[PDB]
């Protein structure tokens, strides 16, 4: 039968400093025992000083990041270019994710 | 009594649909446009009034393509024209999807015909404020058509509509008489540029811009294409020369 | 399918269908409500265009929405049924989800909302009805009396009246009701109510019904005699002068 | 399952319902009242699926109260049970059926007679002298088939139930934490607060 | 006459006119003036913000639709919000689905068609606002004029609103000049402010009264208001 | 558009009255008169057949008295066809109730439901109201014998004696004059006939122009019995009461 | 598009009249006469085949239609309205009755269904009433023979005999004179022909008159044999020849 | 009140003006047509008028091939005529699919007549300003002619004519049949039936025809087709060698 | 008749203009914004001495940081308030923050033109425009204290001070002269009370008039009668002082 999910591997890491923060991730993308790419960015700058990575099933990670970036875009459109604070982005991501709870 | 002209699908005591007739007025009040059927294709030309120097030249294109082998030009309310072409495009895409082959001109004409006639069946809609000239090449030749706001259409040897339709028609009739054998795509392009120029006298007040397009089995391979650069100027001159 | 805008603005800024809805209320039998210190009384008049009715079964004017709240009205009878049913349903729904019966203001705010909605929805005319809603909030002893009208507007009153000749009877109440000392008794409250109705009912022992509402779902309607007795004592207060 | 019992004597219907509410390995509550009053003279007990149970009871209660207010009248026990049966019968063929069994005990003020109705989640209704839902019936039907009498007084009915509860507390595998007993008669519904040792 | 044929947008007059559309166009004329002009590297929008009282604000007239597109409105503000929102979505769709920035010419066609639908059907009403669209795409700087009739035109410059005719003649004159203001934004803006002031009469463009927007070669569509426009008054 | 042809059947007049309801009532006032009289041991329903002919089949006819239940019946005054639409839905509502509670439907619940349906055509939908007025005669174990009346507005009331249709004013005055709380079915039967007899717009009151029905609780049984009199039966009761 | 006519086109006027229904009746009045007579052992319905041109084949146009094997209908007024009504009647007899009880509906109930359809065209949104009056004759086991009239309002009434259309007033008067409760089917057919003659201007023969009856079962018109309980339809249209034979005895 | 003339509701006289005005539109094309039945064929003749010189004569027609067996000639404005033709085709194709056999000429006619009756009763639909004449050689009925109008009326004919000068053609045909005493052209070939048709079209209209003034459609067992200018010229020649 | 969304020959929507006329007949409402908060005051205008004036709610809370005052067909305002409350609460659920005052206002105004009998643009099911205008006041981090005027036309203007209702033309004139960038909350209060007193037919007291304010510190609060009574007394005194 058809399985809508796949596993693209990869590992990501985020550490927060007193006045800085880092989000890292290897650039390897895999499927089973083969390498799809040795360099396929997985950590993105989404604007408003926010970096994000959705790791696991890459198609889902890309759709999410893409949807969030667009979210930031509209946040500006609907709230007089206000900056989206990290805490607000987090809650926003929660709704994006829970929107596909099933 | 009266008031038979206030609602779209109403028959007047003499069997007419006055709203369609008023739609025609909007068409006659529009820019002039024509179509000329040649021995293996069709040519489309239209007058583009230069409202002011501010209009970026060559940018506000009026002739529209449907699928890849059909050209459409119209006179009247431009937005209504676009609306009709969008429908034609959906209509052509649907035909190709089911039958594989791109839609035949006659078949396409009726698709636009039925849609336009449909807008004269209810008072919840307004008739189309444009007469449309369109055509192209298909499995068996070239075909030229003109569709009125009533949904009426026929195949033509030559056709014109808009402010200077009479001048144009007069010119087209001459061509028809002096060329029983058939004009050529190359010739038709020039002849079209001339007629647009002649027919521009009924609006000689405002300056204009010429626009031509054609679809010829030999000159364009059966694909609709716009006339640009050298071939365009060469036609513009041929007109400017016979306008004196 | 039908969605014609029936209630719309006119040049002067009026919505005639709502305005004419009020005219249907003015034409309805009179209804009055006065709140005592420990109760609220609702009185209604009984038309006499045709008399030969079966009082047992003929639908009464005061309606219980829940065991602690009642609703009376003036206007189209058929319309009032619709509002009463929706009120009764909302009352049960509220008990079901909030696990507590509705307050009188809540129930009023709901009826009013339904009325307002029918003033700006397509395909429907406003309710030709005005209501008086009274009762006691759960576990409360402070009396409640509210009034709603076709537009959807509502508010509470120490005493109010609606319907034909409500102008007359309101005058009576405005110069007979003291907020300083509200009818401290069920009796003197019912009396002030009957007096107000007599100003317009023109001798009608069978043309005046009354319902007394006390705290904790204590609601009862007076019989002809009980009422007729009040009328009697009233006509004497006059003659004894 | 939970224990839901009912017995109709001479002038009343008595309902006994276990107090335990257990989930998995834990008895979460031991004072649960598995009953809802539908009208001053009609009581309904219920057992079944975790959430469906109360949602159904309260939904029925809401409807009966609505009818009472609208009609300023109290539906007869037979009328209410037919309404409940239809609801269940609709439910059994719906997307997600109500998995609830009920006992409806009511005192018909017009006939001046107590009535006990047993209805399962399929909408199967029957009127009985005594009834039970769940495994309980397996020990109580024959017990009552032996000790029950038509003309019994309310007091005799309570002693009869006590005999039932004792049998259940002896042979049933689960600890249902006793029962709450309610009497439905011409004067309404009252709860026997003293059954923990009657 | 007219009175019998201007009841709704689904009725043609005996001469082939659509009065409801024409009345909508009238809302534009009653609107505050706004101007647009472009060179080969930039496109600028200059708009006069109108205020109710001296205690009220000067209603914004410029809406950003995407990093490369934006517009100015004249007439019913709400209708501009609707149309610009539709434009924001079309720009968005183009990027998300095709990873392509929407061509200003296409944006114009889309708007034309959206407005056209409210002029042939019963129950609806034409939009009552005019729009000037500027943008930089894969073919340079662009300026479009949108009319509620559904007519959209590409120009080097233009103006709409009350007394717009002044600024328009000025641009039709200054043409050969500003069309060459390439690589110099400040000049294009100044040339715009000069065109707009050609429609003044009431007062003079102040700081919280003037609104400017620009987009170009290496300039994402950005809006300047207040202190930001001071250096142009 | 369509708006042009919409009568707006559900709007208020400046006086707060509903046009269509008022006009429907006016229609009803020209309908054959129907009378209802409630006694201690039963109820009587009588109606005058508006318009008749020698060839009209009276044995197979019924235009005014309909059975809704075994305990409820109605007398009609207005459009027969409209009445039939309502009567049928009333019959269904009665059976739904019976299936739900396993008890016959209380008279008022059924009357209220029907009145509510009518009320709707008054507030939404844009349709004309039903041109009908009903007199309901029924029995239930909560109120015993009951008599109700409903009209186009959806309003309903209870009565001891009532009339609908033509000359109700005259009919009511006569009824309010001879009715007495302790009447008996037979007394009522006679009162009903006398009243119709004095209000008829016809020469005489013959049996072929009447429909009669009674709802009694036959002493020799204990249940309620409805009896829609047959032609002959009416002819009889007509002579007995002294109208021959 | 989309029918936006969701309001009634028939409404009450200040006088209480329902205009559209009144007008529909006026259309019925201009229609060709048609009548129906009930005998003790049958019913006959007839009308004139008013051919609109000698080039037209009057047989390809039936004003008398079979609804069920024991029920027939004829009319006066707008022919097209009748045609669609017949289609709908034939179908409602199946959907609302035969497919449920496995037997055709009794005359009164099918008439009731038709009447309902007509009443709805009197109240539903966006329509006008049907411009016709029908005469439906039929037979069913528990009711025997019957004749009904259905008007544009949806109202219907049982008749011993009657006429509708053009000269209905005169025709009815003539029927009241000749009708009695002992008429045999042939007698009614005869009286029917006499009545129809007064309404016909030109030719009066089996080719200009359309007449059918509801009488005994016609096993010969069943189409098969082998089932005792199935004896055939009671509805039978008379042939041109059968009509002429009776005209000579006029 | 005065709107009982804009939509299809009754007038105080029980008339439907919109239907009457629709009938008026059927003559807007000033063309006449007629149909006759042969021994085993059916012929429809219609004047063909092409005034504009800029028109492609081959695309001007009022005869349509609805199905392999049914032909339809229309009297009325072309747009409504094409609306009617498309519907009839769809209806004929669907019938064959659902019922397994070719839709009969009379059934298609009844179907289109019913559709027309509806525009006559529902207010939002206008009647079509056309009269449709259907022809074929039905497998059960033989040569057939069924015509439908804006009233929803339809009937079968022995022969029929339609248009401004319908009456003249009608009486001409009527006289011929009063004479022949039979209800059809007793000819074995359709060519001769077509000749009879055109001959009487000339007598009745008092006009001569060239090969481009007519339009002919013929129906035979299992097929309906239209003639070419040349097939007609050959017909015109034949009739000329008789007069 | 004529569509509910028809343009006049002057380019105006009949229904919206007529809507504005109804708002003119409404009770007066005044709002004043200061760097110390925004004050909202309204004329109760009871129609009979038997009406319990405190049951007149013309000033309502949208959220802790946003308040609202209405004028015109007040029953029409309920769905607007409900929409606003829901928008404010919803925004906080989606973003873990407060909705900006302008954003809240813009949302309320999006409902405005959603009326008609089938306008080709979405599904505007509402037979007529609202017959009430609103004064929306609040505070947010980015733009501080704000006052907006939302009309049935869908347009909303920001004001330093604004008056709507029967006495608006008069009261607006007053506000023009009295308002200045450095008013204190107290001054604004007395100023609202004063102007209401001038336009009101009735003699202003703590029972036929009501005040309220929104401060960043304590949010939206409706002054109880006792508190306003003192402010009234304090006004009478300062007026009589010269």
């Amino acid at each position: 039968q058809f399985n809508p999910y796949g596993d693209n591997g990869g590992t990501i890491l985020g550490i927060a400093g007193e006045d800085f923060a880092v989000l890292a991730g290897d650039t390897r993308n895999i499927t089973d025992y083969s390498i799809n790419s040795r360099y396929e960015p997985k950590v993105f700058d989404c604007g408003d000083n926010i970096v994000m990575s959705a790791n696991g099933f890459a198609a889902d990670g890309d759709a999410l990041v893409k949807r969030f970036k667009n979210s930031v875009k509209w946040y500006h459109f609907d709230h007089n270019d206000k900056k989206l604070s990290i805490n607000s982005a987090a809650r926003n991501i929660q709704h994006l994710l829970y929107g596909k709870r099933f | 009594g009266t008031g038979y002209d206030l609602s779209n699908s109403v028959f007047s005591p003499d069997g007419r649909n006055f709203q369609v007739e008023y739609a025609v007025k909007a068409v006659e009040n529009g820019t002039t446009s024509i179509g000329i059927k040649c021995n293996d294709g069709v040519v489309f030309a239209v007058e583009k009034l230069i409202t002011s120097k501010l209009l970026v030249p060559q940018k506000n294109v009026k002739i529209q393509v449907v699928d890849r082998h059909i050209g459409c030009v119209y006179s009247g309310l431009i937005p209504d024209g676009r609306h009709l072409v969008n429908r034609g495009r959906e209509e052509a895409a649907s035909f190709k999807k089911l039958y594989k082959t791109p839609i035949p001109i006659p078949a396409f004409a009726d698709r636009l015909g039925q849609y336009v006639q449909a807008h004269t069946l209810y008072n919840s809609v307004r008739p189309f404020g444009v007469s449309t000239i369109f055509g192209g090449v298909d499995k068996n030749g070239a075909h030229l058509y003109m569709l009125e706001p009533s949904g009426s259409y026929w195949g033509y040897k030559g056709a014109a509509t808009g402010k200077g339709r009479q001048s144009a028609k007069a010119e087209l009739e001459k061509l028809v008489d002096h060329h029983p054998e058939g004009l050529s795509a190359r010739e038709a392009v020039k002849q079209a540029a001339k007629i647009i120029y002649l027919a521009h006298e009924d609006n000689k007040e405002k300056d204009f811009e010429l626009e031509i397009s054609w679809c010829s089995l030999s000159e364009t391979n059966g694909l609709h294409k716009f006339v640009k650069g050298d071939l365009l100027q060469e036609a513009i001159d041929f007109a400017q020369k016979e306008i004196n | 399918g039908y969605d014609r805008a029936l209630s719309i603005f006119s040049p002067d800024g009026h919505i005639f269908q709502v305005e004419y809805a009020l005219e249907a209320v003015k034409r309805g039998t009179c209804a009055v409500g006065v709140k005592g210190k420990n109760c609220v009384v609702l009185g209604c008049e009984r038309r006499s265009t045709l008399k030969l009715q079966d009082t047992r079964i003929t639908p009464s004017k005061v309606s219980k929405i829940d065991s602690h709240v009642v609703l009376s009205f003036s206007g189209l009878n058929a319309d009032s049924r619709i509002l009463i049913e929706k009120a009764r349903v909302e009352a049960q729904s509220h008990r079901l989800t909030l696990e507590d019966p509705v307050t009188v203001e809540y129930l009023t705010r709901y009826v009013a909302g339904v009325q307002q909605r029918y003033t700006q929805s397509g395909g429907v005319r406003p309710f030709g009805v005005s209501t008086l809603i009274a009762g006691f909030d759960p576990r409360d002893d402070e009396p409640k009396l509210y009034q709603t009208e076709p537009s959807g507007i509502y508010s509470s009153w120490s005493a109010q009246t609606i319907g034909r000749n409500s102008k007359t009877v309101r005058e009576f109440l405005e110069k007979n009701y003291d907020r300083k000392e509200p009818p401290a008794t069920v009796e003197e409250c019912v009396k002030l109510t009957v007096r107000s109705l007599l100003e317009v009912v023109q001798t009608g022992a069978k043309n005046i019904e009354i319902t007394v509402v006390k705290p904790d779902s204590d609601i009862v309607a007076l019989s002809s005699e009980e009422i007729n007795q009040y009328v009697t004592q009233i006509e004497q207060e006059k003659q004894e002068q | 399952m939970d224990i839901i019992l009912g017995i109709r004597v001479q002038d009343s219907v008595i309902l006994a319902s276990s107090k335990a509410v257990t989930r998995g390995i834990s008895v979460l509550k031991d004072s649960d009242d598995k009953t809802r009053q539908l009208s001053p003279h009609t009581l309904m007990s219920f057992a079944g699926e975790a959430g469906d149970t109360v949602q159904f009871a309260e939904y029925i209660q809401a409807n009966i109260q609505l009818y009472s207010i609208r009609e300023d009248y109290e539906l007869s026990p037979q009328a209410v049970s037919s309404f409940v049966r239809q609801e269940l019968a609709k439910s059994i063929r719906s997307r997600r059926p109500y998995q609830v069994n009920v006992l409806i005990g009511g005192y018909d003020k017009k006939k001046n007679k107590p009535e006990l109705y047993q209805i399962d989640y399929l909408g199967t209704k029957v009127e009985l002298p005594y009834g039970a839902h769940g495994y309980s019936g397996f020990y109580t039907f024959s017990l009552l088939d032996h000790h029950y009498r038509p003309d019994m007084t309310t007091e005799e009915g309570l002693d009869l139930l006590k005999l039932c509860v004792q049998e259940l507390e002896k042979r049933m595998p689960m600890d249902f934490k006793g029962v709450i007993v309610k009497i439905v008669d011409k004067d309404g519904i009252r709860q026997v607060d003293d059954f923990q040792a009657q | 006459f007219r009175n019998n044929y201007d009841g709704d947008t689904v009725t043609f007059s005996p001469t082939g006119r659509l009065f409801q559309v024409e009345y909508a166009l009238e809302a534009i004329k009653q609107g505050s003036v706004t101007v647009g002009l472009r060179s080969n590297t930039h496109a600028v929008l200059v708009a006069l913000k109108r205020n109710a009282d001296e205690l009220s604000s000067y209603q914004k007239k410029i809406i950003k639709c995407d990093e490369h597109m934006g517009l100015s409105l004249a007439g019913l503000a709400p209708d501009a919000r609707v149309l610009s929102n539709y434009l924001r979505q079309q720009c968005n769709y183009s990027s998300l689905v095709f990873n392509r920035k929407l061509a200003v010419e296409r944006a114009g066609h889309l708007l034309c068609d959206k407005a056209q639908k409210n002029t042939q059907s019963y129950g609806g009403r034409p939009y009552g606002v005019g729009l000037l669209i500027i943008g930089y795409d894969k073919s340079g700087a662009h300026l479009l004029e949108f009319q509620p009739s559904g007519n959209v035109t590409e120009l080097y410059g233009t103006a709409i609103g009350a007394r717009s005719q002044g600024a328009k003649t000025y641009l039709e004159r200054t043409l050969d000049t500003f069309i060459k203001i390439d690589g110099n934004p400040d000049e294009l803006i100044k040339a715009g402010v000069e065109a707009i002031s050609q429609s003044l009469r009431d007062e003079s463009l102040t700081v919280d009264n003037l609104s400017i927007a620009i987009v170009g070669k290496d300039t994402p569509f950005t809006i300047y208001d207040g202190e930001a426009v001071a250096k142009y008054i | 558009g369509s708006r042009r042809y919409d009568s707006r059947t559900t709007i208020f007049s400046p006086e707060g009255r509903l046009y269509q309801v008022e006009y429907a009532l006016e229609s009803i006032s020209h309908a054959g008169t129907a009378i209802g009289i409630m006694a201690s041991d039963g109820i009587v329903l009588a109606a005058e057949r508006k318009v008749t002919s020698t060839l009209l089949e009276q044995d197979t006819s019924t235009e005014k008295l309909y059975k809704l239940n075994d305990k409820i019946a109605v007398a009609v005054a207005g459009l027969t066809a409209d009445a039939e639409i309502l009567i049928n839905t009333a019959r269904i509502h009665a059976q739904n109730y019976l299936k739900t509670y396993n008890e016959d439907i209380p008279v008022e619940i059924l009357v209220r439901r029907l009145s509510d349906i009518k009320q709707g055509y008054t507030q939404h939908g844009g349709l004309r109201p039903f041109g009908v007025s009903f007199i309901y005669a029924g029995y239930d174990d909560r109120y015993g014998y009951q008599l109700y009346t409903s009209n186009p507005s959806g309003n309903y009331t209870g009565w001891k004696a009532i009339s609908v249709g033509a000359n109700t004013s005259a009919a009511q005055t006569l009824l309010q004059m001879d009715y007495k709380d302790d009447m008996k079915v037979d007394d009522a039967i006679e009162l009903a006939l006398k009243t119709l007899s004095k209000t008829t717009d016809s020469s005489a009151l013959t049996y072929d122009r009447l429909e009669f029905a009674t709802i009694r609780k036959g002493a020799n049984d204990g249940e309620v019995y409805q009896k829609i009199f047959k032609p002959q039966e009416i002819k009889d009761i007509l002579v007995k009461t002294g109208i021959t | 598009m989309t029918d936006r006519y969701s309001f009634s086109l028939t409404t009450f006027s200040p006088s209480g009249k329902l205009g559209q229904i009144d007008y529909a009746l006026t259309a019925v009045k201009q229609g060709v006469t048609s009548l129906g007579i009930k005998a003790t052992n049958g019913v006959v319905i007839a009308t004139e085949k008013k051919s609109s041109s000698p080039l037209a084949m009057s047989e390809t146009l039936s004003k008398v239609s079979l609804l069920t094997p024991d029920i027939g209908a004829v009319y006066s007024g707008m022919g097209p309205d009748y045609r669609v009504l017949v289609d709908k009647s034939r179908k409602v007899a199946h959907t609302s009755y035969k497919r449920i009880y496995g037997e055709y509906p009794p005359t009164k109930l099918l008439v009731s269904e038709v009447a309902k359809i007509m009443q709805e065209a009197t109240q539903s949104g966006g329509v006008r009433p049907f411009g016709v009056s029908l005469l439906i004759a039929g037979h069913d086991e528990f009711n025997g023979f019957s004749l009904y009239q259905v008007d544009p309002s949806g109202s219907y009434f049982p008749w011993k005999a009657t006429a509708i259309g053009k000269g209905s007033v005169a025709a009815k008067t003539f029927l009241e004179k000749r009708w009695n409760d002992e008429l045999e089917l042939e007698d009614a057919i005869h009286i029917a022909l006499l009545t129809l003659k007064e309404s016909v201007e030109g030719e009066f023969n089996g080719d200009t008159i359309e007449l059918a009856i509801i009488g005994d079962e016609n096993p010969d018109l069943l189409g098969y044999t082998g089932i005792p309980t199935d004896k055939g339809p009671r509805f039978r249209k008379l042939t041109s020849q059968e009509i002429n034979d009776r005209l000579e005895a006029l | 009140a005065g709107y009982d003339r804009h939509i299809t509701i009754f007038s105080p006289e029980g008339r439907l003006y919109q239907v009457e005005y629709a009938f008026k539109a059927t003559n807007q094309t000033n063309i006449n047509s007629l149909a006759v039945r042969g021994k085993d064929c059916t012929v429809v003749i219609s004047q063909k008028k092409v005034p504009d010189k800029l028109l492609d004569p081959t695309t001007v027609s009022y005869i349509f091939c609805i199905s392999r067996t049914i032909g339809m000639v229309v009297n009325g404005p072309i747009p409504d005529a094409r609306n009617a033709a498309l519907r009839a085709k769809a209806e004929a194709a669907e019938f064959r699919y659902k019922y397994g056999y070719d839709m009969p000429c009379d059934v298609l006619a009844k179907r289109m007549a019913n559709l027309s009756q509806i525009y006559t009763q529902r207010a939002y639909m206008r009647p079509l300003g056309v009269i449709l004449t259907f022809v074929s050689v039905d497998e059960e009925l033989g040569p057939s002619i069924y015509k439908t109008d804006p009233a929803g009326y339809y009937v079968g004919y022995k022969a029929t004519a339609t248009g401004p000068k319908q009456q003249e053609i009608t009486t001409n045909l009527e006289n011929h049949f009063k004479k022949s005493k039979i209800d059809h052209i007793n000819e074995e070939s359709w060519e001769k039936v077509v000749e009879f048709a055109i001959t009487h079209m000339i007598d009745a209209l008092g006009t001569e025809f060239s090969k481009n003034d007519l339009e002919v459609g013929v129906a035979t067992k299992d097929k309906f087709f239209t003639l070419s200018a040349e097939n007609i010229e050959e017909r015109l020649v034949a009739i000329a060698e008789q007069d | 008749d004529r569509g509910v969304s028809t343009f006049s020959p002057e380019g105006r929507l009949f229904q919206v203009e007529y809507s504005l006329e109804a708002i003119k007949l409404g009770s007066t409402a005044i709002g004043i914004a200061t760097k110390e908060g925004v004050v909202l005051g309204v004329e109760k205008r009871a129609t009979s001495p038997l009406l319990e004036s405190d049951s007149i709610e013309k000033i309502v809370e949208i959220d802790r940081h946003i308040g609202c005052a209405m004028s015109g067909l007040t029953a029409d305002a309920r769905s607007m308030i409900e929409h606003a409350r829901t928008a404010a609460v919803t925004h906080n659920l989606y973003y873990d923050e407060d909705i900006n005052v302008e954003s809240l206002t813009q949302s309320v105004c999006d409902l405005a033109l959603r009326f008609g009998e089938g306008a080709s643009g979405e599904e505007r099911l509402m037979s007529r425009p609202f017959g009430v205008a609103l004064l929306i006041a609040g505070h947010d981090a980015d733009d501080g204290y704000q006052l907006f005027h939302a009309e049935p036309s869908g347009t909303f203007y920001r004001y330093n001070a604004k008056a709507i209702g029967s006495g608006s033309e008069g009261a607006q004139a007053e506000l023009l002269n009295e308002w200045h960038s450095s008013l204190t909350l107290k001054e604004a209060e007395l100023l609202v009370l004063k102007i209401l007193k001038q336009v009101m037919e009735e003699k202003l007291d703590e029972n036929n008039a009501q005040l309220s304010c929104i401060t960043k510190q304590d949010g939206f609060k409706i002054y109880d009668n006792e508190k306003t009574a003192e402010l009234i007394k304090e006004l009478k005194e300062k007026e009589a002082a010269e």
